[PDB]
C-alpha cells in the first residue's frame, strides 16, 4: 500500500520535543488567547 | 440393475441412434422400479410484522 | 423443465426459478449468431426484451396472447438501462439522442 | 403452407420481405376483422395468410392500395365532423 | 419537434461536467447512513433514502399518512417524501459534494495516461504531485522554471523569496486542476504543427502524432480539460445496490454500499479539519485518502487492494460491474435468461415428419400457458381468467382438446448445445406425445451433434406473427434441407436407413424367385411380403420412367429393366420427376445422399422433402425385415493370422543381431524395425478384407463363387452406415500400432485383436492413446469454440447492401492439382459463383457464354464437354460496395436453390461454417503424356557416383510433343538431379526430376580431396544424425551456441588436390574454400576425394492451430525473400556468409538497399534481371510480403488454399466463398502515402479512402489524390478498429474503450448486428434489414 508508507515519513522529519520544550510551546498558546482577549475588552460594543 | 433379454436387431426407427426398447412385461413385472425418498421441510419465522 | 412465466431476480429483471414454476432456459451468446445467421429479427428481439429484462415489455406483451393479439411492442431492456446508471455513477455522462 | 413455403417465396422475392408482408395481413385477421380469402379450412392466421400469397391474391402492393381506400372511406364518412370543428378554432 | 418521445437512434459518450452531475441528482448525500436498526427503513439523507431517491413502498410515505393510489406526485410537508412508484429508486440518482478536488482512476491510471498525454508529463511526474511530494509550477514568465516543473518543498522556498508574486505554483490535485485550467487548446495544436516541418524523425514521431490526434479530438467535440479532475461525485440508486432482508433473517449488502461508506466519511472529516485547525500533515493525508476513497470506488484493481469489512475479497467496484468475464456488459449476450422455454431428453420419432416433432405433453400444456387462457374465455368455456386457471391445474378433459388447437399451426424452436453453426435451432410443429420426454426426428439429427444416449435439447416458443412467420420462413427444418456450409444436403439418411436401402438393393447370386417378367412395381410387393420371392436375384421388371423434358412435362418412357424385386418396390417411393438410374444401383451413403441432391434442383424444393421422409419411412421398415445382427461368429479372422506374424517377429531379431555386429546402426534400426510391423499390419488387413468382403462360395446355380458376402459387419462398413474399414481392422484383424508418452511409437505392436483376449501388457499400453486422445477432445471443442468466437467478432458487422456492385473484376479460378491429382474439378469450385467475363474458350461452335449470371446445377455440365479452364468469377474481395456485399458479385446460397437476397448477414454464416466442422480436425516431376525434354540454362555436371546435378539457380522443364509444342510446365529448384538431357523421348509414366524436398544442398565445382581447415571438432562444430541420407553427420553451429574458446573461427571447406595444393576456381586465382553458413550438415569426411557435382553440405529449411495461424496473419520462422522492384539488380559489398542486396531500376531517384542473413541459399547469382515478387528463399511464404509485392489477389487466393489444404485430408467440405469475407474483413484499414486531409500515417479504411478519393478529385475543395496501399490485419488485428464503442466494449476491454470514447466524443448510431443486441434493438439483417432502411432514409432529410 502507498498512503501508509509515506504519512510515516512526513512525520519522521519532525522530531519530538519534551519537558521544557513543550512549555516553551505552551506558553505562547496562553499567551496568543491573552492578546486576543485583550482586544475584546478594548471594544466598546463587546461591552455592550 | 437387474438383466433383460436382449436382441441385437434392427427395429422401425426405435433403435436409430443408441435408443433401446422395451417390453410391456419390464413395467408389468416391477425390474426397473426405484424407490425414491425425498426431504420436504417448512419453517416457520419470525418477521418484524 | 417447462416454464412460461413465474419469478425474477432482483438485480436483474431476468427469470429466476426457486418455488412452484421452473427455472428458464439461458439464451447465450453461441444461440445469438443462429438467428443473426437466419433472417430472424423479431424473434431474438423477443429473447433480450420480453421473454428477459424488459420490464413493461412483458406484462403488456401477456396480456395480448390472452386477449389474442401476439404483438411486442417492446422498449428499453433493464440490462441496458443499470448500464447506462453505472456509467453515469462513473462520472462519464452518457445520452441517448433523437433523430 | 405448413410444410414448404417456397411456392409464396417465388411470388414476392425476399425471404425475408415474406415475412413483413404476411404479418401485416395476419395481424389484419387477428384484431380488425378482415375476411378470408382463401378458404379458411381450419389452420392458425400465420398459415392462412401464406395462403393468400400462394394464390395470389395479397402482396405488398395489395395491401397498400386497399388501406388507402380502408382510409378514405373514413375520412368521407367522418368529413361531416372535422368540417364542423375547423369552423370553431378560426 | 418531439421532445418526451424516447425512441433514440444514437448514443453519445463525453466527460460529465460537476453542473451536469447535479442535473442527473436530485439530493445530497452527506450522511453515510443506510438503515435504522429497529424499524427497518432508510435514514435521514444517506445512501438509502426516501426524500432524496424515492419511496420505499408502491405509492406511500414513510410514515404511513398518505396512502391508497390516490396521491400521485404529492410532496410531503412532514417526512418530504414523493408519493410515486417504488420503481423510482432504480432511476434516480444522487450527488456527493467534495470539500477537495479529486483525481478520477480511469484518465490517470489508464495506459497511457490522458491526464499526462495532454499535458506531455510523465505519470510519476504527476503522481508525486498529486500524492503531496512535491509542487509543480503552472504559471511562467521571468521566473527561470517556465513549466510544469517540479520543486520539492525546500527548492520552492528559496524559489519564492528570489520572485514570488507573479510566480504561481501549487501542490497537489488542485495543482493539476490549475494547470488544465491555464492550457489553452487553440494556441497549443499551432505549435505542435510548426515544430514538424524541418526535424520529421521516424521512431520518436509517433509520440507527437499522437498527441495532436488527442488534442484534435478534444476540440472538435468539447470536453473541457478542466472535468478530468473530480469535484462532484454521482451516486448509484439504492434498487442496484440493495439492502434485502434475505429468508433467514441477515441482510444482504452490495460491495458498492461499503465502498461508498469510506468516501463519505472522510469527506465529511476534511469539512471538519478545514475550518477545526488545519495542519498541512493531516489535511494533505485526509486528501490522500479520499483521492483513494473515490478510486477505490471507481476501479479497485488499481491502486492498491481494498479489502470488505467483514470479507476477506477484493470488493466489486464500480468498473468491475461491467468487466469480468461475467456482468453487465457482457450478459446481455450470454447470460441472458428467457421465458417460455423447455428442457428434456431427447428421443427418437420415426413416425413423425421432417416438419413434426414429438413434445411432451406436460410440457406443452406448461409452455403454452398464457394461450390456453386466451382461446379458453374466447371459447365460451371458462368465464374469466380465475377460472380458466383452476380448469388448467385441475388437468380437466376439455383443457386438452384446446391445447392441441392452439398447437397446431404453431411453429417451436429446438435448441441443442453447443451451437456450433445455425442448424444448431431449427423449428418444429409439434405433436403432442405422452411422456416426460420430448421426440426428435432422426434426419435432423445428423444437422445437429446429437445422440440419443443423454442429449438435452431446449424447447423455445415464438410468441408474436412476425416470429412465427421466420420460423417457418426461415428457420423450419423443411426450408434448411442443405447446409449453408456447402451446396451438398446436411439431411442425409443415416445408420438404419442406409442399412434398410443397403439390402433391399444389393443382389445375390440365386435366391427364391429369378426369371419372372413381372407387370409393373406393384407386383413385386405381392411376392415378396406374401412369401414366394425375396428381395434379391435378378428379375426382370416392367417400370415406367419419366425424364425431365426442355419444357415439361410430357416425355414418358416405359422399358424393360434388369434389377432385382427389392429395386422395384423402391422406385414407388422415387418420384415421377426422376430417372430410374439413379435406383438402380446398389445405395450406400454415398449413393443415397446423391439422391436428394439430384432431387432438389430437378424438382425442386416440396417434392424432396416428401421423398425424403418417404426413404426414412420404408428405411426403418427393411432394416428391420432383414434382421441384421452383431455375432462373434461375423467377426472373422484371416485364414492365416498368426503365419503372417510369426514371419515378422522373428524379422525383428533378424536386424538384433545386425544391432550388435554393426551393419546397420543402432538409429537406423528404430527406422528399419518398425517398417517391417506397418508392412506387416497391412498385409493382415488386406488378408481380412477376403474372408470378410466376398466370402460365400456356396452358390447353388452353376459352380461360381463371385458375389458380395452377406455378413452383417460388411454390411455395416461397405454402405457406410456406421463404422468405417479401420474400425473392423482392430476387431476381427489387427490392432496396430501405439504411442508413447514422449510421442514416439512402440516397438512391438497389439497383435490380438478384440475377437480374443488382449494381454496385460497390450492392454496399459492402449490406454496411452485413449486418455491422450479423448483430452484432447475435452479442449477440442474450448479452442474450436473460440476459433468460432475469434472469426464471428471481426466479420458480424456485415450484411448485403446493393444488389449488383459495378466492378467487371473477380478471381482467377482453377481446378487444384496436387503435382499430378486432380482434387476437386471446376465443376465443384466453379458451382454457385457468378462470372466477371464472358467465356471465351473455342471447342464447339457457339455464340458465347453470357456473364454476370447465375450458374446452374445444369448450366455448370455444359462447361464440363469443353474443357474450360481459368475462369475469373466475381467474388467476395473485389467489391466497391460501400459497407457491405453486393450480392450479384458474390454467389448462390447454398441452403437455397437461387441467389442470396439482399438483407442476410453473409459475415455470421462464413464465421460458422467454418468453425462448426472444425472439430473434425512434387518433390518428383512424373510426366504422363509422351513427348520430349528440353531444357534451357542448364548448367549440369557429371560426378563420380553417375547423378546429373545442375549447377544453376534457376532451371525450367519443358516437354514437345509430336507437332512441336509446349504442353506442360514445371519448376526445377537447386540441388537436383535429372534423368535425362536435351532432346531425350520419355515413355508415359516415367520421372525425369528427382530431389529432396526438405533441404538445400550446396554443390562444389572444383575435383579433389577435401581440408577441413578451421573446422576444430567441439569449439564449431558438433557430431549427431542426419535424418534424409542419413548416417552420422557432422553439424554446424550458428554464433550463438559456440564456445568461448574459439571466437573468431569460419567453418570452411577446402579443395586441395593429390599434392596437398588448392585447384584454383576456374575464373579467379583465388583458392578454393568454400564457407558454410550456420544450421548446415556435412556429410564428408576429412581425406575423401570428391568429383565435380558432389555435396559437401546441406542446409535445413498443423491441424486446427495451422488453420487459426493463417487467420491470424502470423509471420513464419523462416520468412521468404522477395524481389521489391523490377529491373537490372545487382549484389554490393560482403561480410562473412551473407549479401546486401541493392535494388536500382532504371529511373529517377530510387534509392533502396536491403540486408540478408547469412544461412539463407539463393535463388540468384550475380547480374540477374528480377521482377517484382520472385522467389529468392524457398519454403514458406510470410502473408505481409505477399500483400506488400505480389498484390491484393494472389494473397488473398493463398489464405483460402492453404486453409482449405488442412480441411481435404481431414474430409471436410467448406467453399471457397466463405473464407474470402473473412478476408476482406483483413484487408480492411489501409496506409495512406499521398497528402490527403489528414496525416501520413493514421488508420483508414480502404472504402472510407475510396469514398474520398471519389470526393476529392471533382468537388468538396481538395483536388488532391490520395495514394493509399492495402494493409492485411488477423482477425484481433482488425476487430479492435470497430467505428462504435458499444460494440468494442462488449468482447474487447471494458476500461480502454470508454475513456477512448469519452475524451474523443465518440457517437455509435447503431449501425453493426452487435451493437443492436444489446440495447434492445431489432437487428440490421434479415427481417430487420428492411425495417433498418425506413430509418436510415430520413437522416439527410427533416
Ligand atoms: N407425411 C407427409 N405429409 C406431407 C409432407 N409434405 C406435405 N405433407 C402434407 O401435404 C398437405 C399439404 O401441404 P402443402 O405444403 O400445403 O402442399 P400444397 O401447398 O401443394 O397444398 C399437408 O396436409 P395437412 O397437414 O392436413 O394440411 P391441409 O391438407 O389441412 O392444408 C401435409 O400433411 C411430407 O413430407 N410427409
Ligand atoms: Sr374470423
Ligand atoms: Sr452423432
Ligand atoms: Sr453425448
Ligand atoms: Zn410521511
Ligand atoms: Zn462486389
Amino acid at each position: 500500500t502507498d498512503p501508509v508508507r509515506m504519512y510515516m515519513r512526513e512525520m519522521g522529519t519532525v522530531e519530538l520535543l519534551t519537558r521544557e520544550g513543550e512549555i516553551d510551546i505552551a506558553k505562547r498558546i496562553e499567551d496568543g488567547i491573552n492578546q486576543v482577549q485583550c482586544s475584546v475588552a478594548e471594544y466598546p460594543e463587546a461591552i455592550t | 440393475g437387474q438383466n433383460m433379454r436382449v436382441a441385437f436387431m434392427p427395429w422401425n426407427g426405435y433403435n436409430f441412434e443408441d435408443s433401446i426398447l422395451v417390453s410391456e412385461r419390464v413395467v408389468q413385472e416391477d425390474r426397473f422400479t426405484t424407490i425414491h425418498i425425498q426431504e420436504l421441510a417448512c419453517v416457520s419465522r419470525d418477521t418484524k410484522l | 423443465h417447462a416454464r412460461s412465466t413465474g419469478s425474477y431476480s432482483l438485480v436483474t429483471q431476468q427469470p429466476l426459478g426457486g418455488k412452484a414454476q421452473f427455472g428458464g432456459q439461458r439464451f447465450g451468446e453461441m444461440e445469438v449468431w443462429a438467428l443473426e445467421a437466419y433472417g430472424a429479427a423479431y424473434t431474438l428481439q423477443e429473447m433480450l426484451t420480453v421473454k428477459s429484462d424488459d420490464v413493461n415489455g412483458r406484462t403488456k406483451m401477456y396480456k395480448n396472447i390472452v386477449d389474442g393479439n401476439h404483438q411486442m411492442e417492446p422498449g428499453m431492456p433493464e440490462s441496458f438501462n443499470v448500464l447506462l446508471k453505472e456509467i453515469r455513477s462513473l462520472g462519464i455522462n452518457i445520452e441517448l439522442e433523437d433523430e | 403452407a405448413r410444410v414448404t413455403v417456397q411456392d409464396a417465396v417465388e411470388k414476392i422475392g425476399n425471404r425475408f420481405d415474406l415475412v413483413l408482408v404476411a404479418a401485416r395481413r395476419a395481424r389484419q385477421m387477428q384484431v380488425g376483422g378482415k375476411d378470408p380469402l382463401v378458404p379458411e379450412e381450419n389452420d392458425k392466421t400465420t398459415v392462412i395468410a401464406l395462403r393468400e400469397i400462394e394464390e395470389g391474391l395479397i402482396n405488398n402492393q395489395i395491401l397498400d392500395v386497399r388501406e388507402r381506400q380502408e382510409q378514405q372511406e373514413q375520412e368521407a364518412a367522418e368529413l361531416q365532423a372535422v368540417t364542423a370543428i375547423a369552423e370553431g378554432r378560426r | 419537434a418531439q421532445t418526451k418521445t424516447e425512441e433514440f437512434d444514437a448514443i453519445k459518450i463525453a466527460l460529465a461536467s460537476p453542473d451536469m452531475i447535479r442535473s442527473w441528482s436530485f439530493g445530497e448525500v452527506k450522511k453515510p447512513e443506510t438503515i435504522n436498526y429497529r424499524t427497518f427503513k432508510p435514514e435521514r439523507d444517506g445512501l438509502f433514502c426516501a426524500r432524496i431517491f424515492g419511496p420505499v413502498k408502491d405509492y406511500e410515505c414513510l410514515c404511513g399518512k398518505y396512502k391508497r393510489l390516490k396521491h400521485r406526485g404529492v410532496i410531503c410537508e412532514k417526512c418530504g417524501v414523493e408519493v410515486t412508484q417504488t420503481k423510482v429508486r432504480r432511476e434516480r440518482m444522487g450527488h456527493i459534494e467534495l470539500a477537495s478536488p479529486t483525481a478520477h482512476i480511469w484518465f490517470l491510471k489508464s495506459l497511457p495516461s490522458r491526464i499526462g498525454l495532454l499535458l506531455d508529463m510523465p505519470l510519476r511526474d504527476i503522481e508525486r504531485v498529486l500524492y503531496f511530494e512535491s509542487y509543480v509550477v503552472i504559471e511562467g514568465g521571468m521566473t527561470n522554471l517556465e513549466r510544469q516543473q517540479i520543486l520539492t518543498e525546500e527548492q520552492y522556498l528559496d524559489a519564492l523569496e528570489e520572485f514570488g508574486d507573479e510566480f504561481d505554483a501549487k501542490m497537489g490535485a488542485e495543482a493539476i486542476q490549475a494547470l488544465l485550467k491555464s492550457m489553452d487548446l487553440e494556441q497549443e495544436c499551432e505549435q505542435l504543427r510548426e515544430e514538424l516541418n524541418e526535424t520529421n524523425s521516424e521512431t520518436k514521431r509517433k509520440k507527437l502524432t499522437k498527441r495532436i490526434k488527442l488534442l484534435e479530438a478534444f476540440v472538435q467535440s468539447g470536453n473541457k480539460p478542466e472535468w478530468m479532475i473530480l469535484t462532484v461525485l454521482p451516486v448509484l440508486p439504492p434498487d442496484l445496490r440493495p439492502l434485502v432482508p434475505l429468508d433467514g433473517g441477515r441482510f444482504a449488502t452490495s460491495d458498492l454500499n461499503d465502498l461508498y461508506r469510506r468516501v463519505i466519511n472522510r469527506n465529511n472529516r476534511l469539512k471538519r479539519l478545514l475550518d477545526l485547525a488545519a495542519p498541512d500533515i493531516i489535511v494533505r493525508n485526509e486528501k490522500r485518502m479520499l483521492q483513494e476513497a473515490v478510486d477505490a470506488l471507481l476501479d479497485n484493481g488499481r491502486r492498491g487492494r481494498a479489502i470488505t469489512g467483514s470479507n476477506k475479497r477484493p470488493l466489486k467496484s464500480l468498473a468491475d460491474m461491467i468487466k469480468g468475464k461475467q456482468g453487465r456488459f457482457r450478459q446481455n449476450l450470454l447470460g441472458k435468461r428467457v421465458d417460455y422455454s423447455g428442457r428434456s431428453v431427447i428421443t427418437v420419432g420415426p413416425y413423425l415428419r421432417l416438419h413434426q416433432c414429438g413434445l411432451p405433453k406436460k410440457m406443452a400444456l406448461e409452455l403454452f400457458k398464457p394461450f390456453i387462457y386466451g382461446k379458453l374465455e374466447l371459447r365460451g368455456l371458462a368465464t374469466t381468467i380465475k377460472a380458466a386457471k383452476k380448469m388448467v391445474e385441475r388437468e380437466e378433459a376439455v383443457v386438452w382438446d384446446i391445447l392441441d388447437e392452439v398447437i397446431r399451426e404453431h411453429p417451436v424452436l429446438l435448441n441443442r448445445a453447443p451451437t456450433l453453426h445455425r442448424l444448431g435451432i431449427q423449428a418444429f410443429e409439434p405433436v403432442l406425445i405422452e411422456g416426460k420426454a420430448i421426440q426428435l426426428h432422426p434426419l435432423v439429427c445428423a444437422a445437429y451433434n446429437a445422440d440419443f444416449d443423454g442429449d438435452q435439447m431446449a424447447v423455445h416458443v415464438p410468441l408474436t406473427l412476425e416470429a412465427q412467420l421466420e420460423a417457418r420462413a426461415l428457420m423450419m427444418s423443411t426450408n434448411n434441407i442443405l447446409s449453408p456450409a456447402n451446396g451438398e444436403p446436411i439431411i442425409v439418411p443415416s445408420q438404419d436407413v442406409v442399412l434398410g436401402l443397403y439390402y433391399m438393393t444389393r443382389d445375390c447370386v440365386n435366391a427364391k424367385g429369378e426369371g419372372m417378367v413381372l407387370t409393373g412395381p406393384k407386383e413385386a410387393e405381392r411376392l415378396y411380403r406374401s412369401g414366394l420371392a425375396s428381395l434379391h436375384a435378378r428379375v426382370k421388371v416392367r417400370i415406367t420412367e419419366y425424364e425431365k423434358d426442355a419444357n415439361g412435362e410430357l416425355v414418358a418412357k416405359t422399358s424393360l429393366k434388369d434389377t432385382t424385386v427389392g429395386r422395384a418396390i423402391l422406385w414407388m417411393i422415387v418420384p415421377k420427376g426422376l430417372p430410374y438410374s439413379i435406383v438402380n444401383q446398389a445405395l450406400g451413403k454415398k449413393a443415397i445422399s446423391k439422391m436428394l441432391n439430384t432431387c432438389y434442383r430437378i424438382l425442386g424444393l416440396k417434392p424432396t422433402v416428401i421423398f425424403a421422409d418417404q426413404i426414412m419411412y420404408t428405411g426403418f421398415a427393411y432394416a428391420a425385415r432383414s434382421g441384421a445382427s452383431v455375432g462373434i461368429d461375423d467377426m472373422v479372422i484371416p485364414e492365416k493370422k498368426h503365419e503372417i506374424i510369426s514371419e515378422a517377429e522373428a524379422e525383428v531379431a533378424e536386424i538384433q543381431e545386425q544391432f550388435q555386429s554393426g551393419l546397420v546402426t543402432a538409429g537406423e534400426r528404430y527406422n528399419k524395425v518398425i517398417d517391417i510391423w506397418a508392412a506387416a499390419n497391412d498385409r493382415v488387413s488386406k488378408a481380412m478384407m477376403d474372408n470378410l468382403q466376398t466370402e460365400t462360395v456356396i452358390n447353388r446355380d452353376g459352380q461360381e463363387e463371385k458375389q458380395v458376402s452377406f455378413n452383417s459387419i460388411y454390411m455395416m462398413a461397405d454402405s457406410g452406415a456406421r463404422g468405417s474399414a479401420a474400425q473392423i481392422r482392430q476387431l476381427a484383424g489387427m490392432r496396430g500400432l501405439m504411442a508413447k508418452p514422449d510421442g514416439s511409437i512402440i516397438e512391438t505392436p497389439i497383435t490380438a485383436n478384440f475377437r480374443e483376449g488382449l494381454n496385460v501388457l497390450q492392454y496399459f499400453i492402449s490406454t496411452h492413446g485413449a486418455r491422450k486422445g479423448l483430452a484432447d477432445t475435452a479442449l477440442k471443442t474450448a479452442n474450436s469454440g473460440y476459433l468460432t468466437r475469434r472469426l464471428v467478432d471481426v466479420a458480424q458487422d456485415l450484411v448485403v447492401t446493393e444488389d449488383d456492385c459495378g466492378t467487371h473484376e473477380g478471381i482467377m479460378m482453377t481446378p487444384v492439382i496436387e503435382g499430378g491429382d486432380v482434387k476437386e474439378p471446376l465443376r465443384d469450385r466453379v458451382l454457385g459463383r457468378v462470372t466477371a467475363e464472358d467465356v471465351l474458350k473455342p471447342g464447339t461452335a457457339d455464340i458465347l457464354v453470357p456473364r454476370n449470371t447465375l450458374l446452374h446445377e445444369q448450366w455448370c455440365d455444359l462447361l464440363e464437354e469443353n474443357s474450360v479452364d481459368a475462369v475469373k468469377v466475381r467474388s467476395v474481395v473485389s467489391c466497391d460496395t460501400d459497407f457491405g456485399v453486393c450480392a450479384h458479385c458474390y454467389g448462390r446460397d447454398l441452403a437455397r436453390g437461387h441467389i442470396i437476397n439482399k438483407g442476410e448477414a453473409i459475415g455470421v454464416i462464413a464465421a460458422q461454417s467454418i468453425g462448426e466442422p472444425g472439430t473434425q480436425l512434387e518433390s518428383s516431376i512424373q510426366v504422363k503424356n509422351k513427348g520430349s525434354i528440353k531444357l534451357s540454362n542448364v548448367k549440369s555436371v557429371v560426378n563420380s557416383s553417375g547423378k546429373l546435378v545442375i549447377t544453376s539457380r534457376n532451371t525450367e522443364l519443358k516437354l514437345i510433343d509430336e507437332f512441336g509444342r509446349t504442353k506442360e510446365s514445371y519448376k526445377v529448384p537447386y540441388g537436383a538431379v535429372l534423368a535425362k538431357g536435351d532432346g531425350e523421348q520419355v515413355a508415359g509414366g516415367e520421372t525425369v526430376a528427382n530431389w529432396d524436398p526438405h533441404t538445400m544442398p550446396v554443390i562444389t565445382e572444383v575435383s579433389g580431396f577435401v581440408r577441413f581447415t578451421d573446422m576444430i571438432d567441439g569449439q564449431t562444430i558438433t557430431r549427431q544424425t542426419d535424418e534424409l541420407t542419413g548416417l552420422s553427420s557432422l553439424v554446424v553451429l550458428d554464433s550463438a551456441e559456440r564456445t568461448a574458446g574459439g571466437k573468431d573461427l569460419r567453418p570452411a571447406l577446402k579443395i586441395v588436390d593429390a599434392q596437398g595444393n588448392d585447384v584454383l576456381i576456374p575464373g579467379t586465382d583465388m583458392p578454393a574454400q568454400y564457407f558454410l553458413p550456420g544450421k548446415a550438415i556435412v556429410q564428408l569426411e576429412d581425406g575423401v576425394q570428391i568429383s565435380s557435382g558432389d555435396t559437401l553440405a546441406r542446409i535445413p529449411q498443423g491441424g486446427l492451430p495451422r488453420v487459426a495461424d493463417l487467420f491470424e496473419a502470423r509471420r513464419p520462422k523462416e520468412p521468404a525473400i522477395l524481389a521489391e522492384i523490377s529491373g537490372i539488380v545487382s549484389f554490393g559489398k560482403e561480410t562473412k556468409g551473407k549479401r546486401r542486396l541493392v535494388i536500382t531500376p532504371v529511373d529517377g531517384s530510387d534509392p533502396y538497399e536491403e540486408m540478408i542473413p547469412k544461412w539463407r541459399q539463393l535463388n540468384v547469382f550475380e547480374g540477374e534481371r528480377v521482377e517484382r515478387g520472385d522467389v529468392i528463399s524457398d519454403g514458406p511464404e510470410a502473408p505481409h510480403d505477399i500483400l506488400r509485392l505480389r498484390g491484393v489477389h494472389a494473397v488473398t487466393r493463398y489464405i483460402v488454399n492453404e486453409v482449405q489444404d488442412v480441411y481435404r485430408l481431414q474430409g471436410v467440405k467448406i467453399n471457397d466463398k466463405h473464407i474470402e469475407v473473412i478476408v476482406r474483413q483483413m484487408l480492411r484499414k489501409a496506409t495512406i502515402v499521398n497528402a490527403g486531409s489528414s496525416d501520413f500515417l493514421e488508420g483508414e479504411q480502404v472504402e472510407y479512402s475510396r469514398v474520398k478519393i471519389a470526393n476529392r478529385e471533382l468537388e468538396a475543395n481538395g483536388k488532391v489524390g490520395a495514394t493509399y496501399s492495402r494493409d492485411l490485419l488477423g482477425i484481433t488485428k482488425a476487430s479492435l478498429a470497430t467505428e462504435s464503442f458499444i460494440s468494442a466494449a462488449s468482447f474487447q476491454e471494458t476500461t480502454r474503450v470508454l475513456t477512448e470514447a469519452a475524451v474523443a466524443g465518440k457517437r455509435d448510431e447503431l449501425r453493426g448486428l452487435k451493437e443492436n443486441v444489446i440495447v434492445g434493438r431489432l437487428i440490421p439483417a434479415g427481417t430487420g434489414y428492411a425495417y433498418h432502411q425506413d430509418r436510415m432514409r430520413r437522416r439527410a432529410a427533416g
